[PDB]
């Protein structure tokens, strides 16, 4: 009549007029994550739905959420404040909050021969 | 509750053996010393 | 590293990612550097070490043939350095196959893993024991909320909760205390193994047994 | 060697016909150093080993969120918990 | 207690067909599963087949398939099985057992399986052969017998079909330090065997020594003297 | 006569689908190579106690076994249960009954009911009076002991009957081997495979090894010290 | 199904220890294992892979594990001059025998006392010939023959010979016959057998 | 009350017996049975290193 999960909770039913098996998922729920400049730098904020889809909820999509208020760039700064799966934001050039794929360091190649 | 107290302590325990494996078992040979005991004159009878 | 992948670790680096392995207000956060990120680091750290010697920890890469930097790691353990330039190929033989075994190491033994499986089985344990301790009742007449709340009107409901509260919160504390005493575990050993990259990798380590059994030389 | 603890320098193993044994533990082969106040040995030969050395640097950053935890959707318990405060 | 009772031993040609029988005692006889089992001379055993005593449903063994055939009546309380278009190698001992006994009476509690309780073998020939009797040579040791070389003195007992051989010395009067040796199919495709007396020519019995021979399919008696 | 349980007559302890999982129940189950008493249609069908529960079986020709009475002597007293099959066709009746010297199926009743290769399996339980049947059929090979393996018991009924039942007897087609085994309060280990069917279990009270099993909630056990247990 | 040893033997009062094995086409506790005495029909010793046939000696014993199964026989005795087997079944109803152990006790060693019959004159006078070598009172149960005139005869195919047969000496016994025509016979000056034994 | 001390798997003679050891090695070959196979020298050119 029901399926379980290691809770002792319903991980599946079955219908008692029409008899097809359903499964159930949890709502999706998440953090609220505000990213801020200091208030004594701007009172602008971005947030961060934690690991919700965005359809859910200057709107863009990471691995660590949907990211509101922050602009995406192509460009790769020093990781500023952290969000995550090597996603960081800033404060930064009209001054608004970036959001863009952390720069690890300059590139090397470094001028080895025998 | 109970079982998850019983694996802490058992995971102390076990680890006692450990600590104290790391610290002695440093050395693959159980390394013994000459019959005759010519240190070059210092006397190591007290700690052997 | 190995451009043939689509994360770009070396051969040795995706034996040991294959060799590792409810939502009850449960959630995982992701790391802050990728994988490919970390692999990017290994990579600089590989590719300083080989081209530069220990000189990128002290300043800029300062380029040496990879010979003459392990001339001078023989110096650095007392061994002339004439002694690896006159044994070049058997020292450079025995490296190359010594690397080999070390595949077949890790493609035969999943438990030379140990450590890092052992803490993703500490983890995945603590958090499986904090969910079914929702299965319990703490002595309430159901371990399910919404039973009480579709069996029970307020007055005698409130009872049968706190006890679900008391048990849930004290699982909660117990959960979190073994996670923090874990923590400082793994950051006892993160604090080595940031100790053993500066002294073992961006150094030669004069300390005995820090650098695994023998003379250190890289 | 010890294979299986028991305690007490006593180990156990399954060896031959097979059954388990039980022994005290050897630590390892004894070695009388060939010491003399005018021998030295050197080495005249070397081996480079690479040697495999396996640390946890990091873990699983979870997060449990308290009130969906312990009450999850009912709004008379999420009344109740605020009364255990912060 | 149980007692499982067969035929007497059988020969038959290679091409011919051959019957084996065994009555059973001691237990209520339709309870038990009924078995048949094969053996070659000193080899290890195989199964041939079973049938339900109280049902008559049987089946059998991959090996003797179409070849063999079983039945069983509780009027008689017996079992029968037949084996077909024979060979040499179906020379061997043939046994009935039973396997599934509700108390395995005198032999367990608590059961599983297993046999039960066996007959005492029914012994089969198959050659190409047929019934003659033995031809008997008296011999003794080195270049001529000598009276302390009879340290071994015999007879062989050569060509006879089928079996039973069955000796004596000094017509009967002598069985100690006797020895005889087992019978074997030569490569006529009949039996000999030869018997020996272990002691020299330095007594009453053995300045003069009788092998005292017989084969019972014929009745035939021999009574040939060593020196 | 007697023969051995091996790992036969587990069944699924709730209503519930699990799946590719290890669960540790604690039931009233037929304890594994214990000891099953064996009976004959033919060539002895006794009042037996019923205990705490029953686990019934046979191996049979076809349908000579053919129901159970259940009570406490038998002899209208009190109300008693008869359980039957006739054809395709399963009948139940509670009545006050006074049965037969010897009752076979020849060839105040508050509750009633109706809906050589064959092996019958059967559980009977009556926790609170509440007369919990659980069954298995399947094919075999030879009809005269239990086969060792293992097929779990589905559930067929449940009768709300509220009996004190004591004692049980079978009723078969007079004008073939049945076997009976008694339940006792056990933890066992029982492994769902992927389509929620049980598979597999441990006996955790039967040896050892079983225990260590049961502690690990797995039936591979790495080598090792386990603490298992405490004695006293 | 895989049993070994071929055979076995040691001392009075000690052990002798024999395994049976196969796939898992057939089943673990359906496993059982018989004696045979030469001669006698077998007989069933242990059945559940481990319990003992009433009235059977405590010293007997079985037990398995996984793939390997076995026999153990203790504080051995003259009784154990036997061949044992274990079988194994399944749910497919295969009643399935081992290849078979023969038992024995360990024995004082002695070398063979040998002999050697030529023809007497009513053979020979019976248009054939039949050379007889006898082999007696040794153990280990081994001993062999070779046919000689006096150089070489025993690739002649029409040479036979007996197995190691027992005594009540509790030592062993063989003879050979090596059968020719009276021509095949009378080819030859002298007959003459040459052993083989612990050497 | 259910309090139970446990063994150390290591007796306190086997304790001894490795420090019996790492003395030994230390007295008869230096720093080397730590990096190889232990390699004599007199005590007196061992401290002169
Ligand atoms: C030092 O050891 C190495 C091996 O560890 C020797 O080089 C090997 O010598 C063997 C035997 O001649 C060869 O089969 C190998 O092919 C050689 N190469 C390797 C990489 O093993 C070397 O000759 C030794 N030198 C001294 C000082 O004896
Ligand atoms: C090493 O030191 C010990 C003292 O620590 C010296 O004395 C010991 O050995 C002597 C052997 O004759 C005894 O006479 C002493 O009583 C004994 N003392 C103790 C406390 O054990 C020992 O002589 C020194 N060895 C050398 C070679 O000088
Ligand atoms: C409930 O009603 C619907 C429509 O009449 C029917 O299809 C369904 O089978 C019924 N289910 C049950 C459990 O009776
Ligand atoms: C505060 O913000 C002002 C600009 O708004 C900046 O000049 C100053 O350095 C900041 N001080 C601190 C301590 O953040
Ligand atoms: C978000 O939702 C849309 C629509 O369901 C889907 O196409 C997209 O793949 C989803 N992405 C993630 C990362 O969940
Ligand atoms: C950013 O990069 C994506 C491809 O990665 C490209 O489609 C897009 O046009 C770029 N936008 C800007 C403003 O660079
Ligand atoms: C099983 O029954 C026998 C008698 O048939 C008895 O000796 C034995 O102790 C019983 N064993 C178990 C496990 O109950
Ligand atoms: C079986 O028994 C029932 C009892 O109610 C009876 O009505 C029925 O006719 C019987 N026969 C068959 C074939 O069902
Ligand atoms: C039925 O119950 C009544 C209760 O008074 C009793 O007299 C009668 O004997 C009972 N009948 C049977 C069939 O037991
Ligand atoms: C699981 O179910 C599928 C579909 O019915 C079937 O093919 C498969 O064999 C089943 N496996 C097991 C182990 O029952």
């Amino acid at each position: 009549q029901f399926g379980r999960d290691i809770a002792d909770t319903t991980d599946a039913v079955r219908d008692p007029q029409t008899l097809e098996i359903l499964d159930i998922t949890p709502c999706s729920f998440g953090g609220v994550s505000v990213i801020t400049p200091g208030t004594n730098t701007s009172n602008q904020v971005a947030v961060l739905y934690q690991d919700v889809n965005c359809t859910e909820v200057n709107v863009f999509q990471t691995r660590a959420g949907c990211l509101i208020g922050a602009e995406h760039v192509n460009n790769s700064y020093e990781c500023d404040i952290p969000i995550g799966a090597g996603i960081c934001a800033s404060y930064q050039t009209s001054q608004s909050i970036i959001a863009y794929t952390m720069s690890l360091g300059a590139e090397n190649s470094v001028a080895y021969s025998n | 509750f109970c079982t998850q107290l019983n694996r802490a302590l058992t995971g102390i325990a076990v680890e006692q053996d450990k600590n104290t494996q790391e610290v002695f078992a440093q050395v693959k040979q159980i390394y013994k010393t000459p019959p005759i005991k010519d240190f070059g004159g210092f006397n190591f009878s007290q700690i052997l | 590293p190995d451009p043939s992948k689509p994360s770009k670790r070396s051969f040795i680096e995706d034996l040991l990612f294959n060799k590792v392995t409810k939502f009850n207000g449960l959630t995982v956060l992701p790391p802050l550097l990728t994988d490919e990120m970390i692999a990017q680091y290994t990579s600089a750290l590989l590719a300083g070490t080989i081209t530069s010697g220990w000189t990128f920890g002290a300043g800029a890469a300062l380029q040496i043939p990879f010979a003459m930097q392990m001339a001078y790691r023989f110096n650095g353990i007392g061994v002339t350095q004439n002694v690896l330039y006159e044994n070049q190929k058997l020292i450079a033989n025995q490296f190359n196959s010594a690397i080999g075994k070390i595949q077949d190491s890790l493609s035969s033994t999943a438990s030379a893993l140990g450590k890092l499986q052992d803490v993703v089985n500490q983890n995945a344990q603590a958090l499986n024991t904090l969910v079914k301790q929702l299965s319990s009742n703490f002595g309430a007449i159901s371990s399910v909320l919404n039973d009480i709340l579709s069996r029970l009107d307020p007055p005698e409901a409130e009872v049968q909760i706190d006890r679900l509260i008391t048990g849930r919160l004290q699982s909660l504390q117990t959960y979190v205390t073994q996670q923090l005493i874990r923590a400082a575990e793994i950051r006892a050993s993160a604090n080595l193994a940031a100790t053993k990259m500066s002294e073992c990798v961006l150094g030669q380590s004069k300390r005995v047994d820090f650098c695994g059994k023998g003379y250190h030389l890289m | 060697e010890c294979d299986i603890p028991i305690g007490a320098g006593i180990c156990a193993s399954y060896q031959t016909s097979q059954s388990i044994i039980a022994y005290t533990m050897s630590l390892g082969a004894e070695n009388s150093v060939a010491y003399s106040n005018n021998s030295i040995a050197i080495p005249t030969n070397f081996t480079i080993s690479v040697t495999t050395e396996i640390l946890p640097v990091s873990m699983t950053k979870t997060s449990v969120d308290c009130t969906m935890y312990i009450c999850g959707d009912s709004t008379e318990c999420s009344n109740l918990l605020l009364q255990y405060g912060s | 207690e149980v007692q499982l009772v067969e035929s007497g031993a059988e020969v038959k040609k290679p091409g011919a067909t051959v019957k084996i029988s065994c009555k059973v005692s001691g237990y209520t006889f339709t309870d038990y599963y009924m078995h048949w089992v094969q053996q070659a001379p000193g080899k290890g055993l195989e199964w041939m087949g079973l049938v339900d005593p109280e049902d008559g449903e049987t089946i059998y063994a991959e090996k003797f398939q179409g070849r063999v055939t079983i039945t069983a009546d509780t009027s008689t309380d017996t079992a029968y099985m037949e084996l077909s278009s024979l060979r040499s190698e179906d020379t061997a001992v043939y046994y009935c057992a039973t396997s599934s006994g509700p108390s395995r009476l005198c032999g367990g509690g608590s059961c599983y399986h297993s046999f039960d309780y066996w007959g005492q073998g029914t012994l089969v020939t198959v050659s190409s052969a047929s019934t003659k009797g033995p031809s008997v040579f008296p011999l003794a040791p080195s270049s001529k017998s000598t009276s302390g070389g009879t340290a071994a003195l015999g007879c062989l007992v050569k060509d006879y079909f089928p079996e039973p051989v069955t000796v004596s010395w000094n017509s009967g009067a002598l069985t100690s330090g006797v020895h005889t040796f087992p019978a074997v199919l030569q490569s006529s495709g009949l039996y000999s065997l030869s018997s020996v007396v272990t002691v020299p020519s330095s007594s009453l019995g053995t300045q003069t020594y009788i092998c005292n021979v017989n084969h019972k399919p014929s009745n035939t008696k021999v009574d040939k003297k060593v020196e | 006569a007697y023969t051995n349980s091996f790992t036969r007559g587990v069944y699924y302890p709730d209503k519930v689908f699990r799946s590719s999982v290890l669960h540790s129940t604690q039931d009233l189950f037929l304890p594994f190579f214990s000891n099953v008493t064996w009976f004959h249609a033919i060539h002895d069908n006794p009042v037996l106690p019923f205990n705490d529960g029953v686990y019934f079986a046979s191996t049979e020709k076809s349908n000579i076994i053919r129901g159970w009475i259940f009570g406490t002597t038998l002899d209208s007293k009190t109300q008693s249960l008869l359980i039957v099959n006739n054809a395709t066709n399963v009948v139940i009746k509670v009545c006050e009954f006074q049965f037969c010297n010897d009752p076979f199926l020849g060839v105040n009743c508050t509750f009633e009911y109706v809906s050589f290769k064959n092996l019958r399996e059967f559980v009977f339980k009556n926790i609170d009076g509440y007369f919990k049947i659980y069954s298995k059929h399947t094919p075999i090979n030879l009809v005269r002991d239990l086969p060792q393996g293992f097929s779990a018991l589905e559930p067929l009924v449940d009768l709300p009957i509220g009996i004190n039942i004591t004692r049980f007897q079978t009723l078969l087609a007079l004008h073939a081997a049945y076997y009976v085994g008694y339940l006792q309060p056990r933890t066992f280990l029982l492994k769902y495979n992927e389509n929620g069917t049980i598979t597999d279990a441990v006996d955790c009270a039967l040896d050892p090894l079983s225990e260590t099993k049961c502690t690990l909630k797995s039936f591979t056990v790495e080598k090792g010290i386990y603490q298992t247990s405490n004695f006293r | 199904l895989t049993q070994s040893p071929g055979t076995l033997s040691l001392s009075p009062g000690e052990r002798a220890t024999l395994s049976c094995r196969a796939s898992q086409s057939v089943s673990s506790s359906y496993l059982a294992w018989y004696q045979q005495k030469p001669g006698q029909a077998p007989r069933l010793l242990i059945y559940g892979a481990s319990s003992r046939a009433t009235g059977i000696p405590d010293r007997f014993s079985g037990s398995g594990s996984g793939t390997d199964f076995t026999l153990t026989i203790s504080r051995l005795e003259p009784e154990d001059f036997a061949v044992y087997y274990c079988q194994q079944y399944g749910s497919s109803p295969t009643w399935t025998f081992g290849q078979g152990t023969k038992v024995e006790i360990k024995r004082t060693v002695a070398a063979p006392s040998v002999f050697i019959f030529p023809p007497s004159d009513e053979q020979l006078k019976s248009g054939t010939a039949s050379v007889v070598c006898l082999l007696n009172n040794f153990y280990p149960r081994e001993a062999k023959v070779q046919w000689k005139v006096d150089n070489a005869l025993q690739s002649g195919n029409s040479q036979e010979s007996v197995t190691e047969q027992d005594s009540k000496d509790s030592t062993y016994s063989l003879s050979s016959t090596l059968t020719l025509s009276k021509a095949d016979y009378e080819k030859h000056k002298v007959y003459a057998c040459e052993v083989t034994h612990q050497g």
